[PDB]
RNA sequence: GUCGGAUUUCCAACGGGGCCUUUCCUUCUGGCUAACCUUGAGUCCUUGUGGCUCUUGGCGAACCA
């Protein structure tokens, strides 16, 4: 139910490993076992980047499938991205939550900052637990970004990568947003690569 | 000597292949001393949906140890001769029926007598040489059982053209079905 | 030690139905188990299962669907009238229309509505729903 | 559920978890749906075409959801090569 | 999960789901059978033998290459002893316990250990006992043991 | 692990199971074709030998029992089945 | 169909019985039916070893002791 066209490019593929996405933390949750290709003699484990790319897709297509692209929310209290998911926000229209994240966003309608999205994306699911926890009381779907030590505890489509380095971080939502337009219609043909470069999403500190 | 191999029946295709018999240690020294002391006792022909048929052989029970050290041989010529049939060998092997609660005087009935160990040695025999590595029952939504034969590796090309024969013959002679397969 | 097979087979089977698994891998296996899970089967309480042999005596492998609220087996496989099934259950079932106290008698294992059939009775094996 | 008119009598059929066939009930906020988008050949997914599916809070709570979603989706034509049958 | 103490280890000898001779063997019945014969002949218990052959002689399984097992292949030939063999070695076993108490009275460790395994052994009669391959009035008895191994 | 096949384990992951503990239990041990130059004779020697294996002719010991394997004795050829 | 119930054909359901599949009650000797023939006879209609009953000896399936 995809074209040939969404396979995994050799230019993408390049990006990936230049960011060290492929690195995978040193220990694995008998849940992600699967996207864990091999082992490295040090004790650093390997992820199948072509599964990172599918769930990129599937993580895209349902990003896409909301009717208005104001609803799905960025989040993170995670340095890095922060940065990356304000651009993500910009580029795509989602809403952001960059740093703290305040408790009961999604119950309470009282408070001011009360949102009542229709899908959360998560950079690291430990550091911002709070708002999965919350999304998990309200029906609200969460397609967070997972390490290999990541607890997939009220996630779905996880998207294998590495949440420590932010390189990785940057290209990974980058490689988001740009999934996501190039299903909207925005970035009209597939031959043609972003204008934009992914380093507008790295972190930097003056 | 179409009446000399045979045991107290002659029909045509024993006679056949009992000439065939004949005819293939007459042109051997060694062939001709080990198939002369073995007998054998009837034929019977069923068919596959191939448009082709199978020649079961049955064979008394302690003459088959024998019986295997030629049968690679044996099959090939009687194959090679009675063409468009599949040859099977197998042995005659006497089943008792259950004791009933009213049975009235038996002897304990042996286990090699049980309908059990007999078809499980119809299996056993219907693919020598190759080596049953594993039995496998499904029970279906439908109730039906399918029982999944698995063999080796070693003698798959002897018995690769016959596979679907197996099928038919057992499927004649237990009114079991049956699948076969081979490890990866 | 392993007292009662059945006993053990139904556990599985129904812890597993709770964790939500699909699948289970019961050992060992009997006449008995097979004959359980073919009744359960035939109203379609589980999917479809394997035996798998190792001469010893047969593990098996369960597939589910979800439909299985608590299979179980009654312990000392009580004797039962004819007029009797009716209590049982009367206390096992969760309703009246449907669910399934399993009896073994003279004439096979069976469900009891088959019981109630083929107008015969036996001991109580279990219970499904 | 009929009453003996031939007649529907419930409140409503409800969801089932497409994991889990176990029933997704009322008050259970840990549930959820996931639509995915129907693309076209020009890699434009079309507004109102979903494949959905539901996931019982049982299942999300017990970090199951995620490997449910990539079976599920692979066997219904989404993914390929993502999700194993055997381990 | 093992009587008289509280481990419960799982090791033993699995078995191929072969019945039947592997290819690589290529020695005939009757020549085990002579060797099986030939080593009981020196003394062996039915245990040693397998071990010996199992070893030195790539015999995997008695019962598969000779369709018997091999106390079936001792009692045949006229090799079999009085006392079944494990039983033999618990009263072995029961008498040195007994005699290194007959030095160490204080011991208490002994006399406990002591009195499991003559609880083993007790079982174990009564079993044989009942199957007949020990006669009827067959019993155990400290002295009768000592004269059974001297 | 919520669904999965039983009936066909990776052989990867079933190698690494316990001797018992497997879709069907069966040795892990196998068989040894031996030779000592000074005899040219095949012996059978099994993986996990109990008793140290003597060559037929010479007073020569093959393999020493050990824990778990067979210590092998050194400059001596050996082949698998 | 019928002058409220009626039974045949079409159809599933659901249970019961007896067989054929290597395979269920086994006999032994004496009495009683019909069936196979030996055998010449009789009544009918297609010119009949066709159908229905006889006269001596048995095969097989029920039957009683
Ligand atoms: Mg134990
Ligand atoms: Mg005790
Ligand atoms: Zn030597």
């Amino acid at each position: 139910s995809l074209p040939a066209t969404f396979d995994l490019t050799p230019e993408d593929a390049q990006l990936l490993l230049a960011a060290n996405t492929h690195l995978g933390a040193r220990n694995v949750q008998v849940h992600q076992e699967p996207y864990v290709f091999n082992a490295r003699p040090d004790g650093v484990h390997v992820i199948n980047v072509g599964k990172t790319w599918e769930k990129l897709v599937l993580a895209a297509r349902i990003i896409a499938a909301i009717p208005n692209p104001e609803d799905v929310v960025a989040i993170s209290s995670r340095t890095f991205g922060q940065r990356a998911v304000l651009k993500f926000a910009a580029h795509t229209g989602a809403t952001p939550i960059a740093g703290r994240f305040t408790p009961g966003s999604f119950t309470n309608y009282i408070t001011r900052s009360f949102k009542e999205p229709r899908l959360v994306i998560v950079t690291d699911p430990r550091s911002d637990a709070q708002a999965i926890k919350e999304a998990s009381y309200v029906n609200i779907p969460v397609i967070a970004l997972t390490d290999l030590d990541s607890p997939s505890e009220f996630v779905d489509v996880a998207i294998p990568c590495n949440n420590r380095g932010k390189h990785s971080i940057g290209l990974i939502w980058y490689l988001l947003a740009r999934e996501v337009l190039r299903l909207r219609g925005a970035l009209v043909d597939r031959t043609q690569p972003w204008s934009i470069m992914p380093d507008l999403y790295f972190y930097r500190f003056p | 000597p179409q009446a000399k191999i045979l045991s107290q029946a002659p029909t045509e295709l024993e006679l056949q292949v009992a000439q065939a018999f004949v005819e293939l240690e007459n042109s051997s020294p060694e062939l001709k001393a080990e198939l002369r002391p073995l007998q054998f006792k009837s034929i019977r022909e069923i068919d596959v949906a191939g448009g082709k048929k199978a020649l079961a052989i049955f064979v008394p029970v302690p003459s088959l140890a024998g019986f295997h050290k030629v049968q690679t041989k044996l099959t090939r010529e009687l194959e090679k001769k009675f063409q468009d049939r599949h040859v099977i060998f197998l042995a005659e092997r006497r089943i008792l029926p259950k004791p009933s609660r009213t049975s009235r005087q038996v002897q304990k009935r042996p286990r090699s007598r049980t309908l059990t160990a007999v078809h499980d040695k119809i299996l056993e025999d219907l693919v020598f040489p190759t080596e049953i590595v594993g039995k496998r029952v499904r029970y279906l939504v439908g109730g039906n059982k399918i029982q999944k034969v698995l063999l080796d590796s070693k003698d798959v090309q002897q018995i690769d053209y016959k596979l679907e024969s197996f099928q038919a013959v057992y499927n004649k002679l237990t009114g079991k079905q049956i699948v076969f397969e081979i490890p990866s | 030690t392993r007292s009662s097979v059945l006993a053990d087979a139904l556990n599985a089977i129904n812890n597993a139905e709770k964790t939500g698994k699909r699948q289970v891998l019961i050992r060992p296996s009997s006449k008995v188990i097979i004959k359980f899970l073919q009744v359960m089967q035939k109203h379609g309480y589980i999917g479809e299962f394997e035996y798998i042999d190792d001469h010893r005596s047969g593990k098996i492998v369960v597939q589910l669907n979800g439909r299985l609220n608590k299979c179980g087996v009654i312990s000392p496989r009580f004797n039962v009238k004819i007029g009797d099934i009716e209590k049982w259950t009367a206390n096992l079932l969760p309703a009246r229309q449907f669910g399934y106290v399993i009896l073994t008698t003279s004439a096979g294992i069976m469900d009891h509505e088959e019981a109630r059939r083929k107008h015969v009775s036996g001991k109580i094996l279990g219970f499904v729903y | 559920m009929e009453n003996d008119k031939g007649q529907l009598v419930e409140l409503y059929v409800p969801r089932k978890c497409s994991a889990t066939n176990r029933i997704i009930k009322a008050d259970d906020h840990a549930s959820v749906q996931i639509n995915v988008a129907k693309v076209d050949e020009e890699g434009r997914a079309i507004p109102g075409e979903y494949v959905t599916y539901a996931l019982s809070g049982y299942v999300r709570s017990r970090g199951e959801s995620d490997d449910s979603l990539n079976r599920l989706a692979q066997n219904d034509g989404l993914l390929k090569n993502v999700w194993s049958y055997s381990r | 999960g093992r009587m008289h103490s509280a481990g419960k280890g799982i090791s033993s000898s699995a078995i191929p789901y072969s019945r039947n001779a592997p290819a690589w063997f290529k020695l005939s019945s009757e020549s085990v059978i002579e060797q099986i014969v030939k080593y009981a002949r020196k003394g062996l218990t039915p245990s040693q033998i397998g071990v010996l052959l199992r070893d030195a002689h790539g015999v995997t399984q008695a019962r598969v290459i000779t369709g018997n097992k091999i106390m079936r292949i001792l009692k045949s030939n006229g090799l079999a002893p009085e006392i079944p063999e494990d039983l033999y070695y618990l009263i072995k076993k029961a008498v040195s316990v007994r005699k290194h108490l007959e030095r160490n009275r204080k011991d208490k460790d002994a006399k406990f250990r002591l009195i499991l395994i003559e609880s083993r052994i007790h079982r174990l009669a009564r079993y044989y006992r009942t199957v007949a391959v020990l006669p009827p009035n067959w019993k155990y008895e400290s002295a009768t043991a000592s004269a059974l191994v001297n | 692990v919520l669904v999965q096949d039983l009936l066909h384990p990776t052989a990867a992951s079933e190698a690494r199971k316990h001797k018992l503990k497997t879709l069907v239990q069966g040795p892990r041990s196998y068989f040894l074709d031996v030779k000592c130059p000074g005899c040219l004779n095949i012996t059978t020697v099994f993986s996990h030998a109990q008793t140290a294996v003597t060559c037929e002719s010479c007073s020569t010991i093959l393999c020493t029992p050990t824990g778990g394997k067979a210590k092998l004795s050194e400059g001596t050829s050996f082949r698998r089945k």
